[PDB]
This record gives C-alpha cells, structure tokens and sequence, in this order.
C-alpha cells in the first residue's frame, strides 16, 4: 500500500499566525489524485482541497495546497479559530486507497492556570461497598498538566482514571478529571485526602484537600 | 489475463496518427474549403466534428482498451448477438487492402520516376503525347501532368472499360510488392516494431509538409491562393450539401468502423487516459488537413500568377491532384527534383501508416479469436500479403484505375456507414451507456459529462442517418470521365458492399437460433454481456 | 440537500457477522461510485471498499477482504456492505462517502454510525452524585462508572443549562468505561435552588436523574 505519512501531528496555533502542514508519500503521486479533508471535532469529515491546488465549495480562500511526487502541502495563510480540526490527506492514484495520520490544529491560547475542584465519595457509592474520589481541573492551559494523589501524608500512584477535554472552542482552555478508584474497606483506615496541581503557570503546585472528619 | 502492450505511450499515438492521416486530408479537405466557402467551411466542420465526429472516434477508442481484445471479441463480449458486427469490420478492412495499398505504389513509382535533371511530365512533346496536350490545366485541353500519369504510367488509354484489363504493368508491380514487403516487415513482428516505425510515416510528411509549406509562401502567387482557400462565403451556412460534404469529412476522416482504433486500443494499459488520447489525436489529425490546405493553394496560386491557368481547372479533390496539378506546378520552379522526392516520399509515408492499422486491425481481431494463427503472425500475412499482392496484380494492370475506382465508390462507402450505427446502437442501448460509462471511470478514474453520451445515444445515429439520406438523393451510377460502369459492375460493387453488412443479421439470426430455451429468454442470454 | 444515513451497527462478539447500509438521497444514486471508509478510536481514517455505479467493479482493502462484502440496492437507493467474522480490529465508525471522480475525491459523507466488537458483557452504568465540600461561585459533578459500551447521554437539570458545563471523555478500564461532568454554577444559585445529573445509556436500557446537597 502508498502510505502518506502527515507532519506535524499535533500543532498549535495563535490567529491570523501562517500555517503549513506537510504530507508526505512512500511512492509518487499523479498530482491531481491527492485530496485533502477537514475534520471538525464529534462531526464527520469535509473535503477540503481537490486535485492539490483545488478549493472546494464552502472553503475559505485563506487555505492553499501545493507540491507533488511524494511532496504536498496544505498551508491556511492567516488563521481564525475557526479553522481548528484534524486535517487529512488522501491518494487516488491507485488502490488500496490510502489517508495520511492526520494533523490536529489547536488554537494557542494565553497561559491559564487550573482551578481544582475535588470531590469526595458519594454516600451513594459507599453503600455499593466501595469509595472513589473525584478531582476536577478546568479552564487551563496549555494540555499538558500533572496530577499526584496523596493521602496522610502520602502518596502511591494506583487506580486512577485520568482525562482530558479537547479544546474548548469558547476560551481555547482544558480541563481534566482524575479519579482515584478505592476499596470501601480501605479508606475506613486513613483520614486525610489530597489532590496536587503542578502546572507550568506556578512552579509551586495548586494544592486541593480533604480530611475524613467533618 | 496477460496480452501485450505498447512499447511506449507515444507508439501509440504516432500509429493512430498515422493511421488516422492519409490523402483525404490532403486531397479533399483543402477542396471542401474551396468550394463550399472557405473558413466558414469551418464552421460546419467544426460542428459535425464536436457533436457527430469525434464521439464515435472516442468510442471506438474506449472500447479498444477497455474490452482489451480484438473487433470481433470485443463485440463479442459485448453484445454476443451483434458479435457479427466484429466480423464485419474486419474483412471491410480485409476487402479495403486490395486497393488502398496501391497509392503507395504509384507514388514510388513516381517517386522512382523522380531521379533526374528534367522532369518527364512538363513536356507535350514525347511519345506518350496527344495533340490534345497543353503544358498546363486548360478547359477542353489535356495537360501534359495528366497525360504522363494516363497514357504513360497507368496505360489506362488502353483499357476500354473494366471488363478489359489488360495485361499486368510489372513496373507497378515490382513496386506494389516492395509496398507488402515494407508493411510485413512492419508489421512483421508484433507491435515492437509497427510501434516504432510510424515514429518515421507518422512524422516524416509533418517535415516534408514543413519545406513544402515555406517554399509554397515564397511563390509569387501564394498570397492570393490563401485567399481562394479561406475566403468567407457565409450562404454555404444556409446550403444543406455543405453540411453534408462537412459531416461525411468529418466522419470519413477520424476513421471508425474498421475496427483499427478498437484493435490498436487494446493493446493500451487499462488505466490509461484514452479520453485526452481521443481528444489530441483528432486535433492532430484536422491540424494536419488545415495545414496541408495551405500548402496546396499556395502552389495553386503561384500556377494561377506566373504560369495562367484558370483557377477552377486546377483545384481539385482526388488522385488527380497530387498525381497531376500539383508536380505539374513544381517542375517549373528551381531545386524541381527536389521538391518532387520529396513529395513523393510524403505521399508514401502518408499511405503507409495508415494502412499498417487496417492490416493490423485485422491481424490482431484474428489472434484474440484463433490461437495457433497467434501462435505464428509469422507466415499468417505472408499469406495474406501475398494473397493480397496475386489480387493486387489486377489494380497492377492496364484497367487498373477503372478497377481501384470501383473497389473505392463501393467497398467502404455504404458498408462502413451502416457497420457503425450498430456500433453506437449496440453500446449506447444494448450494451447501455450506464455501463459504458461505468467502465471508463474505472479506467481513467471520471465518467464522461452528459455530453458525450448524448452524442453516442441520440446525435451519432441522427447524424450517421442524415449521411446516407443524402447519400442516396445523390446517388448515380458509377462513372470515371465518359466511361459508364456496366450494372453488373454496379451490383458487383454492391456483393461487397453486401458481404460486410450481412454479417450482421447472419450472426444475429444464426446465434439466437443456435441458443437453446424460450425465444424470450434466449435473447437475454445474447444481451448480457461476457464480463456478467 | 444530500444526505446520508448509516444505521444499524452496535456491540458484536467477536467472531460474529453483521452490517449496516448508507441511505442515500438527494441525488440520483445510480450515477455515483459509492465507498465505504472508517475511523478507529485511535481517530486515523482508513479506507474500506469501494463499488461501483451500476456496481460491476469492486475493490477491496486487504486487511478485510474475504470477511467484507459490499453490496448496492439501486433501486431503493440503498448502499450496505456485509461483514463477517469480525475481529476486535474491526471496531470503528464506519462512514458512508461517496465520490465518482477520483480526481475530485470523496464529495459528501454520512454521519456515520459506530461499531464496537467485543468480548465484553454489556452492563449498566452507576451514577453518583459528586457534591462539595465541608466561595463565589460553586463547581459540582456527577460520577458516571462502571457501564459498557459507550454511548452514553450526560445532560444537566434536563439540559438546561449548557453553559459551565465540562463532559470528560470515557475511558476504558478493566473492561468498562468510566465518566464524570463537571459543572459550575453561582454559590447563590445552590443549593438556593436544586440542581440534577441526568444520565442516559441507551444499550442498558438505564435513564437516570438525580440531585445533590452537603449530606
Ligand atoms: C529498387 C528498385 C528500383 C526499380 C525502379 C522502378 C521500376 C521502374 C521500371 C520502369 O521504368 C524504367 O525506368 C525509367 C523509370 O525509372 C523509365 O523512364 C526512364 O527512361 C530513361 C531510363 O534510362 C531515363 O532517361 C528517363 O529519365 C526515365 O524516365 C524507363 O523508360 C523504364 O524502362
Ligand atoms: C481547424 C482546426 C485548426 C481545429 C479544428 C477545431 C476543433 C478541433 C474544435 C472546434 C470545436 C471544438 C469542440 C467544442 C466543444 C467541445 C466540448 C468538450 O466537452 C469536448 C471537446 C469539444 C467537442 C471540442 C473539441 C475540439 C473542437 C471540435
Ligand atoms: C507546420 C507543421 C509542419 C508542424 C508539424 C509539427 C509536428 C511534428 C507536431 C504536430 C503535433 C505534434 C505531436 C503532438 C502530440 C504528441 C504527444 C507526445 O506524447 C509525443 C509527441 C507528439 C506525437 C507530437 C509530435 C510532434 C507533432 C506531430
Ligand atoms: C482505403 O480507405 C482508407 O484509407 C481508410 C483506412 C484504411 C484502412 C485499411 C487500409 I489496407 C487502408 C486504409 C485509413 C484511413 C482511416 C479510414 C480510411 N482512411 C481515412
Ligand atoms: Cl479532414
Ligand atoms: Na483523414
Ligand atoms: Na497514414
């Protein structure tokens, strides 16, 4: 099979900023059979750019294509937040027919810190014998972010569910959610219940807490 | 699955080029503008080539390479009750060969003829020379270029009629022979080399077209015979002959029907782009026609300037033409055995690539149908060539003309007429144009617009139709000058006129006999094509 | 103008058969070269079959022909595959696109309709209310556990208020997906008013609302 190998994977972007992305094949390509398609987040595909050069209907002019053999590029000229998406590439030239990785455009935002909720066991979920505890942070930038439990004063990484939103097309933030699953029989033993924030806004980590008794 | 292919993507053009492009883009197509009104000519050249011309000249092209075998095979598969029309085609072609190939042997014997300081035909005064003879064209006169290539190179004086041949000119037929001889070697082995060759007749006459063109400008009268070519008459537009001697160009030039452009197709890969191929090669080809248009009023005025002849004497469609006004215009100016090698040598080239497709056509329908005639080509011409040549010693004889004349009013006129509205028939409704064009977007990737079919479906056979209704009101009996053909020569004409055609209805009829089962269902048996 | 709809699709063991079909209209169908193409959760597009207008010429992937089959209802306007002894590989949304001309590539798509092949047992999910704690405005949450497969429906106060609002993917753990909403809201508006979690899971037959306060 041709495979188209798309760079770069992930990018991010301020407005009006110029953009290119690359896609490049393992055999040369009749320049008139490469495609490109716009992928808007939870929504199906568009075609974008037929032939190489060729726009289709509905797609802003600020978006170009160029290049040929293994050599092609999408470039949008000068950027809105509206253009952000996964961006693929695909060949005709011959079967099968093949689609690039993929480029996933985000708009760049102005540094956000977190701001960290944290949740504890329901008195629900205690009654199906067992306690997990909740600890939400959102409305950050940029994605990367870490979270580390700690409990009395101490702290080992096990059974925690991490996750994390795609980018908000309001503020351009993140947020994440991390859940610390636990036994019912456990945490009848210890009484203290943290939740750490490091992030790149503030090198001293956001702390968010917990004690048993109440 | 595997068959041969095309050394090179230009191979394949050249010999469709060369094939496609003969002495009726030079003889009839500067005469069409001439008489019927000069570039607005054009116009209804232009029209009957978009809608009505080009269309079959694509479809036969497409089917080439899509059904990837031979005319027959290819209707076979197609449509197995018209399977007969393959077979049709092919000895069209067949018959054509016992007569086309002979131009090529009066031009090398002209061409033979051409080595010397003085030309032969300038003068009235030899032996063949009647005092009827004039150094030029003249009305009521006999020029002293027609009378060397009547009383003296055919003999055709001594021939009464038809039924008197005479005896066989062997001048003629030593070069009618190297003729076989060069289009065997040819086409000897494989399209390997026939692929190659047509990079010389393909090609050559567009050089010799080139020399000749410039040296036709340099005349003194040249200015004023361009004018006599491309002067606008727009009441010819009104004129319904017009449209009619336009559309049968049209049609006559781009050459489907004789199953060449489905065989020589064939042997293109599948996903090649035969519709750019289709479109290019046609441009080519009327390119080629205008040109030579050119090349030919431009010798006619300067015989009209300095040498005085009327002009409606030596404008001239056919043979006469570049056997007789036009050498009788260059042996005048300087450099005259040049310019006539030359001429000669185009004419030679201009006949021989055309006939390798018909050949061809044939060969190649027969391989994809008989396997040990494949199995050797090999010695399967070398009987066909020289079964060709015994029968080709007739046209090598005193009657000849009155013979080729009669083979050319009647082999192919009607025939191929009538072989192609099946064609388009066939495939637009039998075969469906859903289909048709179903299989061309998987071989070059897009289906054709709604233009395209709309010609195929409706606009071919109300064009192809329109010819023969006109061909009829303007029928008369065969005739060359005085001589009246005898109707047994008529009806002989019409047998091989017959012989192509009746395949058609014989194969249909033999085949859904020879089918088993209800009468209703085994003609669904004769639609569904091979590949389903 | 044009749509296409893709339907049927949803948990299969592995090894077993199924498929779905595009519904096409707003344009004449017998004209146009269908294919079929999906997306995996790894969100990289691959190309599945294609076929033909009158649906003489078919092509095929390798990494599924033998066990896919595509097949074409002209007169219904109606394109569907068929899929056989599927794998775990297979899981994906399957998308039906369509383009004549590969010059000019795939001009519209479906909606596309998912498809999770799985050894897993289906199970209902446990929501919990995630409530605080012990400020100007106030973040609250419910946890969604424990449920297969995805998708699952998470709205507030009967979607009412979309705004504040922060839905966390699910992920995969141990066989079952995990899920939780975070939400914010004015510290005057709760408890001063009341507020629920509303969970929808479709495959489980499970809908589900409930509230939340300091107790
Ligand atoms: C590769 C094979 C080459 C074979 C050439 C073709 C065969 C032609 C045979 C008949 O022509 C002969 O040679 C001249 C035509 O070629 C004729 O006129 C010729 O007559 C004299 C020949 O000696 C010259 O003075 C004249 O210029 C010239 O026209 C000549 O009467 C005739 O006997
Ligand atoms: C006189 C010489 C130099 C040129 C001859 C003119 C010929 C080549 C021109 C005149 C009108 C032209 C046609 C105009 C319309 C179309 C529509 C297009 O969808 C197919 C090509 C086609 C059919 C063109 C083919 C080329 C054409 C036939
Ligand atoms: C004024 C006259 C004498 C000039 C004629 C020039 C001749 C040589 C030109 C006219 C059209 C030309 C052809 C146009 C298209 C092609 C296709 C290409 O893939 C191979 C070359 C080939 C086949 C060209 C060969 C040269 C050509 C035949
Ligand atoms: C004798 O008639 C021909 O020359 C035909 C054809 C042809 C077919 C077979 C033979 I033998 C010779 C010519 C060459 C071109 C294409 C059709 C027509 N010419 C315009
Ligand atoms: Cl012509
Ligand atoms: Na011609
Ligand atoms: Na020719």
């Amino acid at each position: 099979e041709n495979v188209l190998t798309q760079s770069p994977a992930i990018m991010s972007t301020s407005p009006g900023e110029k953009v290119t992305m690359t896609c490049r094949a393992s055999s040369s390509v009749g320049s008139s059979y490469l495609h490109w398609y716009q992928q808007k987040s939870g929504a199906s595909p568009k075609l974008w750019i037929y032939s190489t050069s060729n726009l289709a209907s509905g797609v802003p002019a600020r978006f170009s294509g160029s290049g040929s053999g293994t050599s092609y590029s999408l470039t949008i000229s000068s950027v809105e937040a509206e253009d952000a998406a996964t961006y693929y590439c695909q060949q005709f030239s011959g079967y099968p027919l093949t689609f690039g990785s993929g480029t996933k455009l985000e708009m760049k935002r102005a540094d956000a810190a977190p701001t960290v909720s944290i949740f504890p066991p329901s008195s629900e979920q205690l009654t199906s014998g067992g306690a997990s505890v909740v600890c939400f942070l959102n409305n950050f930038y940029p994605k990367d972010i870490n979270v580390k439990w700690k409990i009395d004063g101490s702290e080992r990484q096990n059974g925690v569910l991490n996750s994390w939103t795609d980018q908000d097309s309001k503020d351009s933030t993140y947020s994440m959610s991390s859940t610390l699953t636990l036994t019912k029989d456990e945490y009848e033993r210890h009484n203290s219940y943290t939740c750490e924030a490091t992030h790149k806004t503030s090198t001293s980590p956001i702390v968010k807490s917990f004690n048993r008794n109440e | 699955d595997e068959r041969e292919t095309w050394s090179g993507k230009v191979d394949f053009l050249l010999s469709v080029i060369g094939f496609a492009v003969d002495l009726a883009n030079v003889w009839r197509f500067p005469y069409l503008c001439y008489k019927n009104g000069g570039g607005a000519f054009l116009v209804p050249y232009g029209i009957m080539l978009a809608v009505g011309g080009i269309p079959l000249f694509y479809m036969e092209l497409a089917l080439g390479q899509h059904n990837r075998k031979g005319a027959i095979t290819c209707w076979g598969r197609l449509v197995p009750l018209f399977k007969g029309i393959g077979y049709a085609v092919v000895l069209i072609a067949f018959y054509v060969g016992f007569y086309y190939n002979v131009i090529i042997a009066w031009s090398l014997r002209f061409f033979f003829a051409s080595f010397t300081n003085s030309l032969p035909w300038t003068s009235c005064n030899n032996i063949w020379n009647t005092p009827n003879c004039r150094p030029f064209e003249s009305q009521g006169f006999q020029s002293a270029a027609s009378e060397y290539f009547n009383r003296y190179i055919l003999e055709l004086n001594r021939s009464e009629g038809i039924h008197d041949l005479g005896a066989i000119k062997w001048d003629m037929a030593l070069c009618l022979l190297i003729v076989y001889l060069i289009c065997y070697f040819s086409l000897w082995k494989g399209i390997s080399t026939s692929g190659k060759v047509v990079w010389f007749t393909a090609l050559f006459p567009y050089a010799v077209l080139l020399i000749l063109l410039i040296r036709g400008l340099t005349l003194p009268g040249s200015f004023l015979g361009i004018q006599y070519y491309l002067t606008p008459n727009f009441s010819a537009i009104y004129k319904a002959e017009v449209w009619v001697d336009a559309a049968t160009q049209v049609f006559f030039s781009l050459g489907p029907g004789f199953g060449v452009l489905l065989a020589y197709a064939s042997y293109n890969k599948y996903h090649n782009n035969v519709y750019k191929d289709a479109l290019l090669t046609s441009f080519i080809n009327s390119a080629t026609s205008f040109i030579a248009g050119f090349v030919i009023f431009s010798v006619l005025g300067y015989m009209a300037h300095t040498l005085g002849v009327r002009i409606e004497d030596v404008a001239t469609e056919g043979p006469g033409l570049v056997f007789v006004v036009y050498p009788a215009a260059i042996a005048t100016m300087p450099a005259s055995t040049f310019w006539a090698l030359i001429f000669f040598m185009m004419l030679a080239t201009l006949g021989l690539d055309s006939s390798f497709g018909g050949m061809e056509a044939i060969i190649t329908a027969l391989s994809d149908e008989f396997p040990k005639i494949k199995r050797n080509r090999e010695l399967f011409v070398a009987g066909l060539f020289s079964l060709y040549f015994v029968v080709g010693l007739a046209s090598c004889t005193q009657g000849g003309f009155y013979f080729f004349h009669l083979l050319d009013r009647y082999a192919a006129g009607y025939s191929i007429l009538v072989a192609v509205f099946f064609e388009a028939i066939a495939v637009s409704w039998i075969y469906g144009t859903n289909r048709f064009s179903e299989d061309i977007r998987d071989m070059i990737g897009f289906p054709p617009g709604r233009y395209w079919q709309v010609c195929w479906r409706f606009v071919a056979p109300i064009f192809l139709l329109f010819i023969t209704v006109y061909g009829l009101i303007g029928y008369e009996p065969l005739t060359y000058a005085d001589y009246v053909y005898p109707s047994w020569a008529n009806a002989l004409g019409w047998c091989i006129a017959g012989s192509s055609v009746v395949m058609i209805p014989a194969v249909a009829i033999f085949k859904l006999l020879s089918t088993p089962g209800s009468l209703r269902q085994r003609f669904t048996i004769l639609t569904t094509p091979w590949r389903d | 103008e044009v749509q296409l709809v893709e339907s049927g699709g949803g948990l299969v063991k592995p090894g077993g058969s199924l498929k779905l079909s595009c519904a096409a209209s707003g344009f004449t169908f017998s004209s146009y070269a269908m294919s079929w193409v999906r997306q995996s959760p790894e969100k990289r597009l691959e190309w599945v079959a294609e076929i033909s207008s009158g649906g003489r010429y078919i092509y095929y992937s390798d990494t599924v022909t033998g066990r896919f089959t595509i097949s074409r209802d002209n007169a219904r306007n109606i394109l569907h595959l068929e899929m056989s002894s599927l794998r775990s590989e297979d899981t994906a949304m399957y998308y039906c696109a369509r383009g004549e001309v590969r010059q000019r590539g795939f001009d519209y798509w479906g909606q596309g309709t998912t498809l999770t092949v799985s050894s897993a047992k289906t199970t209902a999910p446990s929501v919990y209310p995630l409530a605080p704690v012990c400020g100007s405005s106030v973040t609250l949450g419910c946890l969604v556990k424990g449920y297969f497969p995805e998708p699952v429906t998470l709205t507030w106060n009967s979607g009412s208020l979309s705004s504040g609002v922060h839905t966390f993917p699910a992920v995969l753990q141990s066989d079952l997906y995990t899920l939780s909403s975070s939400v914010t809201v004015t510290s005057s508006t709760w408890p001063s008013q009341s507020i629920t979690c509303n969970v929808a899971h479709p495959a489980s037959s499970t809908k589900v609302d409930k509230k939340i306060e300091p107790r």
